[PDB]
């Protein structure tokens, strides 16, 4: 069995729990997997480089400052910034944010034409035209790699729920949770947690 | 040794005599209907399968309303801070929890429920009822179906199943199931609101009626404004 | 076109998000959105007018006292109560309240019969048969009205779940928080008030 775990792949199946409703809702699955994969990879990431947690870096990048994440990232050689000068603002970002992710998009779901035009379709969330030059995809077992993504997909959006209630609750951050739990798991639980109370109780 | 393969002819210890039903011919002129009988009121009928999930999640909250009723009875300590009483550590606590228990889990000195004890039984007790309930495990009992929450075989020792009519009784039993998980949920609720627990906020709103409802202690912000 | 926006009425197409489902959703739709309207607008009437926030308006009219809503009300010219306090009361409005939304109520949904006698039918939503007293739902295009009631309906409520977020949030009141925010648009919003925690963190 391909997908021996207690659900199965959109392409066959019944979707136990929730009914499977439109193709637009498997669509958007993927596209859920892909993005909060890279967001718990990103949480994980700074924790371990800064020791910030994700869900105050925006506090980090503000209107009037936007250069303490010039320092942040290890290892670097030269800092982001023009050193004092620190160009980078919160709205230079923006900006940059706003029309690169809108690009990016738009020629994603065909809102706007696809520049590329090399006979790519858009509203397949699996392209394996461009976004593949290594050929990965058109090697191996393809459809073996669509299950290994979709797991990785499910168990990093589950992952990323339990990384924002845990935010919520421990107030601690993820990986700093991991390292108590890690360091204690005996003592040092959601049901501890709650027996000392969230901050609330 | 022989093989004998005598007749038992054996009884119930008890087993109801036909009683029937006890129910007008209506079974549900209450808000929305049973399943297999209607159109669902409201939220859309999810699969087959949800029928009987509505069953086994009525019947465990049936269980845990009446032990969270029964605890605060007896104990006066709430459900929702029980689980602190048995823990890895002193664990010896939660023994003497029962009004009138000729002895305790706990005898008078080392002598206890641990919780790592209790829970290795736990595990290995309800797990294996939970997987030889469902399509896990095998089937312990071919006489009975796995995947169905009314089995009535030997699951009905009584007999009260055939003793009536049993379709009013399974809407009997569907009808305590959605009372107790709205319950269950309006326990809940009430923890998060107030951080006492069911009986105690049943006293008191019943001790004074007109105030300590939900608009009174919304009053206070529910002790978070 | 019709309906531009992210979306479509209930006869235009398929639903991108949740799916149509029952019938009777529509009518839950148009009810919910017109309760909304309602909410909205009297929030928004009484923080202007008077500046107490709609949700502790619950807690000011109770069955110890209800004389301080009694002449709360802007440019009033005629008193609400007596000079008596005692007349005014919470169960006074109470009671009347239960009787006549219930009979509305039963009503519009056929618990019990009409008392109008009129074409209006019940499991309908806005008969039109005796509510319109002006016929501009006939001279007019009574379909095209019928969509910008569903867009303000979906309005109304998408706006009153953020009245309620922001109460639960701010604890100001939905016109304060405007206030707020048109003050100071870059340090009054959303990731602001979350840096400070919304008061619990
Ligand atoms: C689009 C995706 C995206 C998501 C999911 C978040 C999510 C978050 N941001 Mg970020 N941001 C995102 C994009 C961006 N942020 C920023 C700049 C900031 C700032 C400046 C701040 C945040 C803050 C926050 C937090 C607000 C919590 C909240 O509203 O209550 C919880 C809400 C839910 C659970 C709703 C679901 C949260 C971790 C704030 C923060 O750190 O607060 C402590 C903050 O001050 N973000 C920029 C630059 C323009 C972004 C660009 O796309
Ligand atoms: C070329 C020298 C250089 C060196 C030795 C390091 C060294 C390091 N960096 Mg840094 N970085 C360097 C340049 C840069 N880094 C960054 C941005 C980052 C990021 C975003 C991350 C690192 C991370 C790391 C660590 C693991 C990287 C592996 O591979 C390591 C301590 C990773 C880390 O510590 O996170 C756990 C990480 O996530 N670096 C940028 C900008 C893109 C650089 C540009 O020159
Ligand atoms: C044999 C003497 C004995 C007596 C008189 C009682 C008397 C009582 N017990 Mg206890 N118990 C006794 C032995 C035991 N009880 C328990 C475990 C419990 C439980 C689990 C519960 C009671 C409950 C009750 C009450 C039920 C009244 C009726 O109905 C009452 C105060 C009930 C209670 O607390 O109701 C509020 C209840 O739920 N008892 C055990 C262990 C199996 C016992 C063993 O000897
Ligand atoms: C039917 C619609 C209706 C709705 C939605 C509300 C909603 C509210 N009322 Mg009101 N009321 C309503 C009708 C009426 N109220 C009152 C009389 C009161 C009183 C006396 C009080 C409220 C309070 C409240 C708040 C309590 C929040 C809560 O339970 O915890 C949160 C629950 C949720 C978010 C639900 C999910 C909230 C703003 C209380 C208040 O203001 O406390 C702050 C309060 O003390 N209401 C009367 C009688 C005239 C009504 C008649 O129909
Ligand atoms: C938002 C992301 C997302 C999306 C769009 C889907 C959509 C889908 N999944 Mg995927 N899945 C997800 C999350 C998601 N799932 C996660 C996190 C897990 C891990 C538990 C899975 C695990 C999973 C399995 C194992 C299976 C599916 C299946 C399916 C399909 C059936 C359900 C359906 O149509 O309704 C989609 C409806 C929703 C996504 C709404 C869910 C609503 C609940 C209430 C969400 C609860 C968490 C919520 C975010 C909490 C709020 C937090 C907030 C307070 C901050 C469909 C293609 C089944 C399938 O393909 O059948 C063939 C299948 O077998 N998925
Ligand atoms: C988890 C328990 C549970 C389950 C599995 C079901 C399942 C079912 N019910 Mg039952 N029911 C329940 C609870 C439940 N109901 C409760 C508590 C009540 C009393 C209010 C009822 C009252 C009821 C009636 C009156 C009828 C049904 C019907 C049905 C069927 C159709 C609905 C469906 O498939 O979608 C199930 C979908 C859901 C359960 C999703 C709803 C989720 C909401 C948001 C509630 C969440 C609760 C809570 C806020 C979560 C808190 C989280 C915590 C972290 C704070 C199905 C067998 C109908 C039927 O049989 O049709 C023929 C019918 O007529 N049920
Ligand atoms: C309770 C109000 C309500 C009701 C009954 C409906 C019902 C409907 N809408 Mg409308 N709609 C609403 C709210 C509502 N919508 C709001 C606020 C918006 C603006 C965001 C819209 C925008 C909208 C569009 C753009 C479209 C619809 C469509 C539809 C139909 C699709 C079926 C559906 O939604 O399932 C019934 C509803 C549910 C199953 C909703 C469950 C709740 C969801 C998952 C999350 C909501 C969060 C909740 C408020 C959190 C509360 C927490 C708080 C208590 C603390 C149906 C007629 C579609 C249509 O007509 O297609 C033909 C369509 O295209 N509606
Ligand atoms: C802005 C929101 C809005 C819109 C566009 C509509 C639009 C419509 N409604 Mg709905 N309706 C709404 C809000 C809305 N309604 C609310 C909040 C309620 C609850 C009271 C109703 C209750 C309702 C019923 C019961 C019926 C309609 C009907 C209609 C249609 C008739 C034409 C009409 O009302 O002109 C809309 C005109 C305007 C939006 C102009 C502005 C009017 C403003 C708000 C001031 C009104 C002052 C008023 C005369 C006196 C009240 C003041 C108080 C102090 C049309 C589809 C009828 C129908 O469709 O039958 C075929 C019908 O039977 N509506
Ligand atoms: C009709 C829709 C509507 C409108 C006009 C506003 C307008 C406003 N909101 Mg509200 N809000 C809304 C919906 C809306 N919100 C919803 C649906 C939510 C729940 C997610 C919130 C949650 C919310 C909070 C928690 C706070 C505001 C705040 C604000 C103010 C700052 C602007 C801002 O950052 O909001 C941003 C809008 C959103 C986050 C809505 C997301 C809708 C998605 C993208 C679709 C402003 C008066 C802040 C305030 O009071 O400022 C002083 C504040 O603290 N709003
Ligand atoms: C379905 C539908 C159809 C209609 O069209 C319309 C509609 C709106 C009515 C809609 C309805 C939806 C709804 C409202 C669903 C809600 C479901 C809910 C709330 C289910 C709850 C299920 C709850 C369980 C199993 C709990 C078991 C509890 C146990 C073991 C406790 C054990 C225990 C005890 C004794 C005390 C110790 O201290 C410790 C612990 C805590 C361990």
């Amino acid at each position: 069995d391909i997908y021996p775990e207690f659900g199965t792949y959109p392409g066959g199946g019944e979707s136990p729990i929730i009914p499977f409703g439109s193709e637009k809702n498997a669509e958007r699955e993927v596209i859920h997997g892909r993005w909060a994969m890279l967001g718990v990879t990103g949480a994980w990431a700074a924790e371990n480089g800064t020791g910030i947690p994700w869900f105050t870096a925006g506090t980090l990048c503000t209107p009037d400052d936007c250069t303490a994440v010039a320092d942040k990232f290890p290892g670097a050689v030269a800092p982001l910034a023009p050193e004092g000068s620190g160009y980078p603002s919160f709205w230079n970002v923006l900006i940059i944010e706003i029309v690169l992710v809108g690009a990016a998009e738009a020629y994603r779901t065909g809102i706007s034409d696809s520049p590329f035009d090399d006979g790519l379709t858009v509203g397949d969330v699996n392209p394996g035209g461009r976004f593949d030059p290594l050929g990965l995809a058109e090697s191996g077992d393809l459809e073996e790699l669509k299950i290994k993504e979709l797991k990785h997909c499910r168990l990093s959006m589950f992952a990323w729920l339990g990384c924002i209630f845990q935010a919520l609750a421990t107030q601690e951050g993820p990986i700093a949770n991991w390292q108590s739990h890690v360091a204690d798991p005996v003592h040092s639980n959601v049901l501890t947690n709650a027996a000392k109370g969230f901050g609330f109780y | 040794r022989r093989t004998k393969a005598s007749v038992p002819a054996k009884r119930s210890a008890f087993k109801a005599n036909k009683f029937g039903s006890l129910a007008p011919p209506d079974l549900y002129p209450e808000f929305g209907t049973y399943p297999g009988g209607g159109e669902s009121p409201v939220i859309p009928f999810g699969s087959e399968k949800n029928a009987e999930r509505e069953i086994i999640h009525g019947r465990w909250a049936m269980l845990g309303v009446t032990g969270a009723w029964a605890a605060e009875n007896g104990t006066g300590i709430p459900w929702f801070t029980a689980g602190t009483l048995c823990t890895p550590d002193d664990c010896t606590a939660v023994a003497d929890k029962f009004p009138g228990a000729v002895a305790p889990l706990a005898p008078a000195g080392s002598g206890y429920p641990n919780f790592w004890a209790v829970l290795a039984i736990e595990i290995f007790l309800v797990g294996s009822a939970e997987c030889y309930r469902t399509g896990l495990f095998e089937n312990p009992f071919p006489e009975l179906t796995q995947g169905d929450v009314t089995p009535g075989g030997r699951f009905d020792p009584l007999g009260f199943a055939e003793a009536g009519d049993l379709e009013e009784l399974k809407i009997k039993e569907l009808k305590h199931s959605r009372l107790a998980m709205f319950a269950w949920l309006g326990c809940i609720m009430q923890a998060l609101a107030t951080q006492e627990g069911p009986i105690a906020n049943w006293t008191a709103h019943v001790a004074d009626p007109i105030h300590a409802n939900v608009l009174t202690n919304a009053a206070k912000g529910f002790k978070f404004y």
